[PDB]
Order: structure tokens, then C-alpha cells, then sequence
């Protein structure tokens, strides 16, 4: 199986993507708790001229490349491995390169301080062509992952018509079309604003239709980032607890209503920019309202399931179930403990959805605490779990139970500080803290926020020793079986249900678009770090 | 055993579903309501209103800060607020409470976050834009201005002040 | 019945509301 030399290669340079972006992680955190430890830093790493610059390479590796390559890595190899089919090699070393290339290449300017605009680079601040350049052939590699899944499918169809698509497979089909669709938002931007702007070829971009552009790409990226751990939760982790999947038709319709719900949905980034219609937002509004729906159903999916693997275990009770799980396997502790902290997430969510509560906590430190729930802790946790099955799979190469014991401790290490951090930010931004700013500069400007900077505080050394152990440490497939065959045929009409989220995108974003395009106000580049 | 445990997780499974369902138009609902408000004052106006930023420090409206309250109703002002690396004019902002305030703010550089400390008053500032929002002070005092969008390495430093006579 | 399940989508609800009208008062408070 060469599919599995190409999966680690994945892996591999998405932890590497993860260990450097997550160092800059604890010094943030000091920040929010008013602690200044950026002398320190530079000491160490002299190349780092700010807060700033670290905070781009934070937000660039942990949150775009990390998880790009996490997804990349299991929702090719899944699907490959459920259907016991090969990839087709050339272009799975092909994605690879083009990660790898793109990588290096934005890495570059990055380093040079030469591109501190932070993961989002909204314009006019100018970046090095380096960078977009650089981040475009980044993400294009996807491009080649969903044609490379997009064939196996077919090959697949085509030896077995008349059957449904298998499960993880639908699952990996449906995400991996969504992205197509979420993708085009940057593709547009690079294409024609960035990289123009960026070599020099026209002097000015338009700030709105940026930022437009942008969060049509810069939502269903994080679905793009969850689904992958959702595609585990679903078809791994019930094994993991000793259960089963519940429900193979609820976990497509999931799917399912991510496929559709994904990408119309960019406003909610912008319910405080000028120039985009309140009625359009109220729209978007309802649609985000709306994607929280398969996640609700996942709770309830996902719960029973380990209820169901609970009592297999023969807890009993209200609380039995729970404490007969395995909590000594940290692959089934990691997803579960960030499934947890997914409830407040979630929570933070749905407020930061509803358009006018948008104003309470837009661009504050409560932000930063719903998404480090979200993929700090969740995504990651799910990530640092499949290690325990995903590595001897791929390597050959068994896990003892020292390494076994330092993983539930990196885990819990990892989940707590996060809770901790979650607590601080969260009240920090309700005390009217800003997001993306070195406040422990200005040490007399938020004193009301001393007690949830002590959480902040607490949180960067508990997330610096996980981060230390991590790193320490890190130097069959267990698919669970399953427990209405119309809605399953229903959900299998792909291409139906492709053109329907198509007509969804042009149907929330053209009305907007067409309007800002004629009426576009270039304005000069900046650079002020 | 097994089909029955199914049959009551999807039964259990379908009335949550139903819940939920409601819980989020309930909200939505919720929403609605805060629209029909005077709250919903802060929400940017929809309009496209281009301004140059290479020029708007040096003719129109944002160009003499001093002047840049204005009477435009029985009860109404209007101030031209400027947004830059890394500051605020006018600083103060003087206005009187009780009355609309519509604020029409532009950048002359790179995006900067405008949010009044103690208020609903949260708008993103684009360079070639103006974001208009409306508020009615209810409290006489001194409001912090917090640049909330990073706009470069004076970021953190970059504050402004409203005050609303008694 | 799967009273585990229901349990955690309790506390679901619970969270969600908390933070939901938790909010929205401030939303209010600072109107
Ligand atoms: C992986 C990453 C992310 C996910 C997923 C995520 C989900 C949501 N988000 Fe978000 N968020 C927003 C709305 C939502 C909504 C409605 C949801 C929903 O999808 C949430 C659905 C979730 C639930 C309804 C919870 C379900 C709970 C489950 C499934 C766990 C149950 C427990 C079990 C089963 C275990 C129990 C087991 C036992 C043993 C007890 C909006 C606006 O409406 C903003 C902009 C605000 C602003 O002003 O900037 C935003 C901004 C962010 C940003 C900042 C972007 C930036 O840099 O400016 C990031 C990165 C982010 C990430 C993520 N976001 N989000
Ligand atoms: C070692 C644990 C880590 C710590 C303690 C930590 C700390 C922080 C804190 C304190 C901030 C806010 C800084 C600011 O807003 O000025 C931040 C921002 C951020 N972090 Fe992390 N975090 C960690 C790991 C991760 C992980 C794994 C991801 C994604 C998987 C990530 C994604 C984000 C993003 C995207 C930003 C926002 C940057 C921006 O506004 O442009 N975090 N983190
Ligand atoms: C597994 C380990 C997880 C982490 C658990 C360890 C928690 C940190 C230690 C706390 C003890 C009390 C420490 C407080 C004493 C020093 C505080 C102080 O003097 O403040 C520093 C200064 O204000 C700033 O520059
Ligand atoms: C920049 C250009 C470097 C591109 C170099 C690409 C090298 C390809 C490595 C690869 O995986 O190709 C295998 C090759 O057929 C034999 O081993
Ligand atoms: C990888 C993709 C890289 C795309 C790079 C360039 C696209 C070519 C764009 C064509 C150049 C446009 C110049 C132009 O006509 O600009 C008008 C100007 O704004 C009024 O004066
Ligand atoms: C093949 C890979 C890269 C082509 C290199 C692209 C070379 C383009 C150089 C243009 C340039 O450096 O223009 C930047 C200038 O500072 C405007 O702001
Ligand atoms: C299935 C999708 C459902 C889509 C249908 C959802 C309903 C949206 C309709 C009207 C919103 C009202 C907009 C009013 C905006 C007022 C803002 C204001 O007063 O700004 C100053
Ligand atoms: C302010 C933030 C800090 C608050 C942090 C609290 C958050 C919840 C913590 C843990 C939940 C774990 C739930 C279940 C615990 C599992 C252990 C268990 O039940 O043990 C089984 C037994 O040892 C036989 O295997
Ligand atoms: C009360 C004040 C808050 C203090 C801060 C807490 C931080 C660190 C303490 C160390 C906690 C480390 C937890 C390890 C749990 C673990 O390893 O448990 C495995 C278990 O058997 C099932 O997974
Ligand atoms: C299984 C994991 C479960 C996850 C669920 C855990 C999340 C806790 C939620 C809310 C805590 C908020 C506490 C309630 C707020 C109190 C408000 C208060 O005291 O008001 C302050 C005042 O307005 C100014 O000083
Ligand atoms: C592990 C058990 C749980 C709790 C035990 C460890 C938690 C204390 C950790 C760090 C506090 C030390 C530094 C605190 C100082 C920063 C926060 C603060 O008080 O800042 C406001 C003040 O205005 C600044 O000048
Ligand atoms: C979850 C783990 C517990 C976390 C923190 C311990 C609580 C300590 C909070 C005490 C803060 C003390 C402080 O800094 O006081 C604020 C202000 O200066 C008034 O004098
Ligand atoms: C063109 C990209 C594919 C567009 C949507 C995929 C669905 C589709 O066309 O399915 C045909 C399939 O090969 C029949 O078994
Ligand atoms: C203020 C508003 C109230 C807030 C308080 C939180 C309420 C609990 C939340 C959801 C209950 C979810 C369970 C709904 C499922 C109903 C049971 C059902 O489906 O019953 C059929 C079964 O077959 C037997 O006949
Ligand atoms: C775990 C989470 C615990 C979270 C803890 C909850 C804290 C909520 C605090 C404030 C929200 C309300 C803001 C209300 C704004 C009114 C401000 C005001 O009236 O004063 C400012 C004015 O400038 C004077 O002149
Ligand atoms: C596992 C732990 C994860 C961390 C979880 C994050 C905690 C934040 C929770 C709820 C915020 C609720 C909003 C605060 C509501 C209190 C304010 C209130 O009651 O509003 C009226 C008051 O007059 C206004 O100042
Ligand atoms: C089975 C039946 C279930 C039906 C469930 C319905 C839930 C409640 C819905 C709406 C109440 C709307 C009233 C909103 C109250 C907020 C007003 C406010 O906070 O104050 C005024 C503000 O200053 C502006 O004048
Ligand atoms: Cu102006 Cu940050
Ligand atoms: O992105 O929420
Ligand atoms: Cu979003």
C-alpha cells in the first residue's frame, strides 16, 4: 500500500505545521493575561520582530495548513481503505508537492516579516506576492484531493451500480464537493485581486468586495477543517468506546445539510461592515441558524452512540454508561473530552450568529475563546487521538503503554488549558478586551479584565507543558459497524444535491456581488507593521 | 435487544430534532424583534458610498475635525468620524445625550474596528467606504473608542474618546 | 429509552440558552 506512504507524508507535515504555529500559542495567552513574555521570545527565535508576526504564523500554520493537511490526509485515506481501493498515486504526490511547495514558499515573506497580515489579509493591507502566491498553491493541492476522491467514487459506481455509496465514502464525496464550491470564494479573490494587486499590476483593490470574496471561502473552511473529525466520530470512535454507529441515514443527512448549508452563510463574518444590505444579512442569519442543525443532530447521534457503547459495558444507570467507557484509550478520550468542550463552543456559535447579538462580541476576546473551542480543541484533539490507531496502521510500528499513558496526559493537559483559556477570553471579550492585539503593552488599559486574565494567565503554562509533552512524545482501520432505505437513495442523488448548494451560493452571495462589482473603489496597498 | 434500542434512539432522536428545530426559530424570532428596535440603530446602514482616502484628509467633511459635529434635525447629529493609524478625529467626540447620533466613519488607510465601550456600537471602518451607524446616548460621560480590526503594529495603542454632555 | 443521550443534549440546551439570553440581556443593557 503506497496510499499509506502518501497519508503519513500528510500527517507528518501538518504536526510539524502544528508544533511551530502552536509555540507562539502559550506567549499569546500570556498576553491575554497581561503577562509581556515577548523579550523572552525573541531571544529564543530573533527572526520575530512582533506580536503580530507571530500571531500571522500562529493563525497561518495552525488554522490553514495543519488542518488542510489533516484533512487531506483523512479524507482521502478513509474512503480508499472502506472501499479497499487504490488512489491514483501520481496525483496524491502531486497534492502532496503542491502543499509542500506552496508551504515553503509562503513561508518565506512569513519569516522575512515581509507578509504580517494576519490569516485573513484583508486589504489594503499588502502582503509579499510570495505569501498569496505561495497560499493559493497551498489550497489548489485540494483541488487534486477532491478529483482524486471524485474518481475512486466513480471507478467504484461503475463496478457496483444499483448499490448506495458506502458510508464514509458518501461522507468524503459530499465534503469534499462542498469544498469545490467554498474554494471558488478565494480562487476569485487571488485571481482577481491579490495576486495582480500583489505583483503590481494594479494599484488598488476594493476592501468590501475582499472581504466579500474572502468569507465566501472563510466559513465553510471551518466545516472543511470539522468534518474530517466528524468522519472519525462517526464511523471510528463508536468502536473506539466499544458501541456501534447508531444510524448510517442520520449521519448522511448530516453530511448531507453541510453539503447544502456550508458556504451561503459569509455574512455572519460581516455583520458589521458597511455597504452589504441588512435584509442579506438577516438572510445569511437564518442560513447559519440553519448549519447549526447536523451539529445538533450529531449530539444526539454521536451521544447515543456511546450511551448504546456505554451499556454494552454494562454501565448502568443515569451516569453508568459514562463511567464504563474506555478512559483509558486516549483515542477514544480525545475526541470525547473535545466533544465536550464543543457544547459551550457551539453555544458561543449560535450567539455570535444572531446578527445583532453580533455586536456585543464582534472583534473581541469572546471570538478567539468560541474557536479555540471549536478547532483548538476538538479538530486537534481528534487529530492527536488518531495517532493511537492512525500511525500503527500507516507505520507498522506499535504503541506502548508509556506512550499510551503520555498521550491520555497531552490529551488532558491539552483539553483543560483549553477549557481554562476558553473561560478567560470568553469573559475577557464580554469586559470589551480586543481580539488580535498585544494588550499586555498597554497594561493599564483593561483593568476591569484582572480576574479572567489570571485564566489566561493559568491557561498559556498548562497549554506550554502539553505543548513541551507533546512534542516529547511525538519524537485494520477500527470502522465500526452500524446498529429507511428511501432516504439513504434520496441523499445518494449527488449530483442533484451538487447543483442545489450551487444554486444556494448564487442565490446568496450573486445579488450582493453583481451590485459591488459595479461600483468597485480601488484604494492604495499599506504596509504598517 | 438491538432493534430495539434503534427503534427508541431515532423515536428519542426525532423529537429532539423537533425541539431544537424550534429553539432555533424561537431565536430567529428573537432576532426579528430586535430589528423593529431602536437597537437595531448600530447595524450599518446597507448603502455603497464611496469616498476617496487620499484626498478625504485634505477636502470634505472629514477634513476640519473641529467642525465635524453637526445639527442635522430637531434632535439629531451627525459626525464625521475619521479612523487611522492609529487614532481618532475628532478626539473628543462631544455630542449630547438623548440625542441621534448618526455616525458616518471612513479610513484613510488600512480597515480599522470602531466599538464605543458601553455600547452596542461595533463597525468595521473601510478605506473608500463610509459606515454609517446610529445611537442615542442614554448616559451622560466619557465612552472609550477600542480599535477592535488589527491595523498594523500600533494596533493596541489605538484609542479614542466620545463625551456626551449632561 | 436513551436517557444518556438525553442527559447530554439537556446540558446542550442549557448551554445554549444560558449563552443565548445571557447575551442577549447585554445586547439590551447596552441598547
Ligand atoms: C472547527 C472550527 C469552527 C466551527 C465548527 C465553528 C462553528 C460555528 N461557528 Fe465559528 N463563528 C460563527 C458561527 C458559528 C456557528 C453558528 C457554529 C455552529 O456550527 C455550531 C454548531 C454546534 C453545536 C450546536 C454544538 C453541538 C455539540 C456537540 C455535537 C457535542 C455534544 C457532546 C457529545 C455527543 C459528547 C457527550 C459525551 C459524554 C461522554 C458526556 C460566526 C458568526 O455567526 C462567527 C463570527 C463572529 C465574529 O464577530 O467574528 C464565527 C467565527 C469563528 C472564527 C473566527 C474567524 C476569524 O478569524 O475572524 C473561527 C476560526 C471559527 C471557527 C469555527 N466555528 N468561528
Ligand atoms: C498551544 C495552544 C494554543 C494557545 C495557548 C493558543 C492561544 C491563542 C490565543 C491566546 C489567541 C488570541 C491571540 C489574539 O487574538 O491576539 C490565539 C489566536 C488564534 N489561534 Fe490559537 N492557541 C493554541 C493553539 C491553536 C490551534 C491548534 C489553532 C487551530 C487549530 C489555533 C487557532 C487560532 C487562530 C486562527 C488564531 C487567530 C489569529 C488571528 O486573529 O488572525 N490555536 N490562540
Ligand atoms: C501540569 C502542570 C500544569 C500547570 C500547573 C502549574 C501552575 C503554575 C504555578 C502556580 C503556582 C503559583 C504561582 C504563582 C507565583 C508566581 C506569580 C508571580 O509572582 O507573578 C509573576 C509576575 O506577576 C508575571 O511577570
Ligand atoms: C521545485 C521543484 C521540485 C520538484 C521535485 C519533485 C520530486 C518528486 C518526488 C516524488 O514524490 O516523485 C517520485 C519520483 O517519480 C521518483 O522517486
Ligand atoms: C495565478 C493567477 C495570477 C493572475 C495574475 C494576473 C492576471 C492578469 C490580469 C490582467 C491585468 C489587469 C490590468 C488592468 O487592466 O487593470 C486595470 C486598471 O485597474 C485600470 O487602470
Ligand atoms: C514561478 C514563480 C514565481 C514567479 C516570480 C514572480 C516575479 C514578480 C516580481 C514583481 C515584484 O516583485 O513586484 C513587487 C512590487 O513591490 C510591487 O509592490
Ligand atoms: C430559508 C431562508 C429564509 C429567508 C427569509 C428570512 C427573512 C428575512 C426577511 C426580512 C428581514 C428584515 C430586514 C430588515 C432590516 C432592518 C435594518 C435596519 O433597520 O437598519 C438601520
Ligand atoms: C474552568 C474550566 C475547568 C473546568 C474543568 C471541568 C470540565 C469537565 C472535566 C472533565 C469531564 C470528564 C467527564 C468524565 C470523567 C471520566 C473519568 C471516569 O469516569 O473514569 C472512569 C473510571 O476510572 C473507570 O474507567
Ligand atoms: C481546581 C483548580 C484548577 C487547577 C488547574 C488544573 C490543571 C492541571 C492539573 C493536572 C490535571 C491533569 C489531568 C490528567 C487526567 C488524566 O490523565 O486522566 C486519565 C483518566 O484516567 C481518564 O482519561
Ligand atoms: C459538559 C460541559 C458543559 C458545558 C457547560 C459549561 C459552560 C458554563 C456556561 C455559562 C457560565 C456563565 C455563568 C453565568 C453568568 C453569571 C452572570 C453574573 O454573575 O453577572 C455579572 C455582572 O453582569 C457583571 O459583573
Ligand atoms: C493550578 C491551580 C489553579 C490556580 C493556581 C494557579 C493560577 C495562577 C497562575 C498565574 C497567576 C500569576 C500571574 C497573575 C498576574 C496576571 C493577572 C493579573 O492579576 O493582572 C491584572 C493586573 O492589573 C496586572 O498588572
Ligand atoms: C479554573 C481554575 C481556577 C482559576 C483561577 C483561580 C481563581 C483566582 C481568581 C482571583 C484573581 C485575583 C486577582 O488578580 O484579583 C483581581 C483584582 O485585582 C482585585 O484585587
Ligand atoms: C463534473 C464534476 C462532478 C459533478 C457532480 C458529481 C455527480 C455526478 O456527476 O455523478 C456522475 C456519476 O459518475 C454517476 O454514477
Ligand atoms: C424554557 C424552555 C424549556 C427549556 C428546558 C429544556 C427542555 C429539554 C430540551 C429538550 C427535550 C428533548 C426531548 C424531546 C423528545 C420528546 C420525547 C419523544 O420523542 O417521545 C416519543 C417517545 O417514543 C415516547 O412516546
Ligand atoms: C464564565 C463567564 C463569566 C462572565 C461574567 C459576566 C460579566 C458581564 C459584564 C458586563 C456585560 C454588560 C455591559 C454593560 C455596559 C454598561 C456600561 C456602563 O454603563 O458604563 C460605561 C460608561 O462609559 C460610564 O460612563
Ligand atoms: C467549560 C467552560 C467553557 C467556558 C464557557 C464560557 C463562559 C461564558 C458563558 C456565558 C455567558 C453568558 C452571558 C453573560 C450574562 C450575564 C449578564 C447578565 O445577566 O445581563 C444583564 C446585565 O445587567 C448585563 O450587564
Ligand atoms: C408554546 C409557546 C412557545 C412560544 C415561545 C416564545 C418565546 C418568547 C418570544 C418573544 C418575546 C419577545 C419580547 C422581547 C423582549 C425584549 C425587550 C427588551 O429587552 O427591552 C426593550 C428595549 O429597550 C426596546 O424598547
Ligand atoms: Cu486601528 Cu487596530
Ligand atoms: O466560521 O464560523
Ligand atoms: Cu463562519
Amino acid at each position: 500500500y503506497p496510499e499509506k506512504k502518501a497519508t503519513l507524508y500528510f500527517l507528518v507535515l501538518g504536526f510539524l505545521a502544528l508544533i511551530v504555529g502552536s509555540l507562539f500559542g502559550p506567549f499569546q495567552a500570556l498576553n491575554y493575561g497581561n503577562v509581556d513574555a515577548y523579550p523572552l521570545l525573541k531571544r529564543l527565535l530573533p527572526f520575530v520582530q512582533s506580536y503580530y508576526q507571530g500571531l500571522t504564523l500562529h493563525g497561518v500554520l495552525n488554522a490553514i495548513v495543519f488542518t488542510q493537511l489533516f484533512a487531506q490526509a483523512i479524507m482521502v485515506y478513509l474512503p480508499a481503505r472502506e472501499l479497499n481501493m487504490r488512489p491514483n498515486m501520481g496525483l496524491m504526490w502531486l497534492s502532496w508537492w503542491m502543499a509542500f511547495i506552496g508551504l515553503v514558499v509562503a513561508a518565506l515573506p512569513l519569516l522575512a516579516n515581509e507578509a504580517t497580515v494576519l490569516w485573513t489579509f484583508y486589504p489594503p493591507l499588502k502582503g509579499h506576492w510570495a505569501f498569496y502566491l505561495g497560499a493559493s498553491v497551498f489550497v489548489l493541492s485540494t483541488w487534486v484531493s477532491i478529483y482524486i476522491v471524485l474518481d475512486l467514487w466513480r471507478r467504484w459506481k461503475a463496478a457496483n451500480p444499483g448499490k448506495v455509496t458506502p458510508l464514509v465514502t458518501y461522507m468524503a464525496v459530499v465534503f469534499w464537493l462542498m469544498w469545490f464550491l467554498a474554494s471558488l470564494g478565494l480562487v476569485l479573490e487571488a485571481v482577481l485581486f491579490l495576486l495582480p494587486w500583489s505583483f503590481g499590476l494594479v494599484e488598488g483593490v476594493d476592501p468590501l468586495v475582499a472581504r466579500t470574496l474572502f468569507w465566501w471561502f472563510g466559513h465553510p473552511i471551518v466545516y472543511f477543517w470539522l468534518l474530517p473529525a466528524y468522519a472519525i466520530i462517526y464511523t471510528i470512535l463508536p468502536k473506539q468506546a466499544g458501541g456501534k454507529l447508531v444510524s448510517d441515514p442520520m449521519a448522511r443527512l448530516a453530511f448531507l445539510l453541510f453539503l447544502l448549508l456550508s458556504t451561503p452563510v459569509g455574512f455572519h463574518h460581516q455583520f458589521a461592515d458597511p455597504g452589504i444590505d441588512p435584509t442579506w444579512k438577516m438572510i445569511h442569519s437564518v442560513l447559519t441558524l440553519f448549519v447549526a442543525v447536523p451539529s445538533l443532530m450529531t449530539a444526539f447521534t454521536v451521544a447515543a452512540s456511546l450511551e448504546f457503547a456505554g451499556r454494552l459495558r454494562g454501565g448502568r444507570g443515569l451516569f453508568g454508561w459514562i463511567r464504563a467507557l474506555p478512559w483509558d484509550n486516549p483515542a477514544f478520550v480525545a475526541p470525547v473530552l473535545g466533544l465536550l468542550g464543543f457544547i459551550p463552543g457551539g453555544a458561543g456559535g449560535i450567539v455570535n450568529a444572531s446578527f445583532t447579538l453580533d455586536y456585543v462580541v464582534h472583534n473581541t476576546a469572546w471570538v478567539p475563546g468560541h474557536f479555540h473551542l471549536q478547532v483548538a480543541s476538538l479538530v486537534t484533539l481528534t487529530a492527536m487521538g488518531s495517532l493511537y490507531w492512525l500511525l500503527p496502521n500507516l507505520t507498522g510500528k506499535p504503541i506502548s503503554d508509556a506512550q499510551r499513558r503520555l498521550g491520555l496526559a497531552v490529551v488532558w493537559l491539552w483539553f483543560l488549558g483549553m477549557m481554562i483559556m476558553a473561560v478567560g477570553l470568553h469573559w475577557a471579550g464580554l469586559l470589551n478586551v480586543p481580539r488580535r492585539a498585544y494588550i499586555a503593552q498597554v497594561p493599564d488599559a483593561y483593568p476591569h479584565a484582572a480576574v479572567p486574565m489570571v485564566f489566561n494567565v493559568l491557561a498559556g503554562i498548562v497549554l506550554l507543558v502539553a505543548l513541551l509533552l507533546f512534542i516529547y512524545g511525538l519524537f485494520p482501520l477500527p470502522f465500526a459497524e452500524v446498529i429507511d432505505r428511501r432516504l439513504v437513495l434520496a441523499m445518494d442523488r449527488i449530483g442533484f444535491w451538487f447543483a442545489v448548494a450551487a444554486i444556494l451560493v448564487v442565490l446568496a452571495y450573486g445579488p450582493t456581488l453583481v451590485q459591488l462589482f459595479g461600483h468597485l473603489n480601488p484604494v492604495p496597498g499599506w504596509r504598517l507593521w | 435487544d438491538e432493534h430495539k434500542a434503534h427503534k427508541a434512539i431515532l423515536a428519542y432522536e426525532k423529537g429532539w430534532l423537533a425541539f431544537s428545530l424550534a429553539m432555533l426559530f424561537v431565536f430567529i424570532a428573537l432576532i426579528a424583534y430586535t430589528l423593529a428596535t431602536h437597537t437595531a440603530g448600530v447595524i450599518p446602514a446597507g448603502k455603497l458610498e464611496r469616498v476617496d482616502p487620499t484626498t478625504v484628509r485634505q477636502e470634505g467633511p472629514w477634513a476640519d475635525p473641529a467642525q465635524a459635529v453637526v445639527q442635522t434635525g430637531p434632535n439629531q447629529y451627525t459626525v464625521y468620524v475619521l479612523a487611522f493609524a492609529f487614532g481618532y478625529q475628532p478626539n473628543p467626540i462631544e455630542v449630547p445625550q438623548g440625542a441621534e447620533i448618526v455616525f458616518k466613519i471612513t479610513s484613510p488607510d488600512v480597515i480599522h474596528g470602531f466599538h464605543v465601550e458601553g455600547t452596542n456600537i461595533n463597525v468595521e471602518v473601510l478605506p473608500g467606504e463610509v459606515s454609517t451607524v446610529r445611537y442615542t446616548f442614554k448616559r451622560p460621560g466619557e465612552y472609550r473608542i477600542i480599535c477592535n480590526q488589527y491595523c498594523g503594529l500600533g494596533h493596541q495603542n489605538m484609542f479614542g474618546t466620545i463625551v456626551v454632555k449632561e | 429509552k436513551p436517557k444518556g443521550a438525553l442527559a447530554v443534549i439537556l446540558v446542550l440546551t442549557l448551554t445554549i440558552l444560558v449563552f443565548w439570553l445571557g447575551v442577549y440581556a447585554v445586547f439590551f443593557a447596552r441598547g
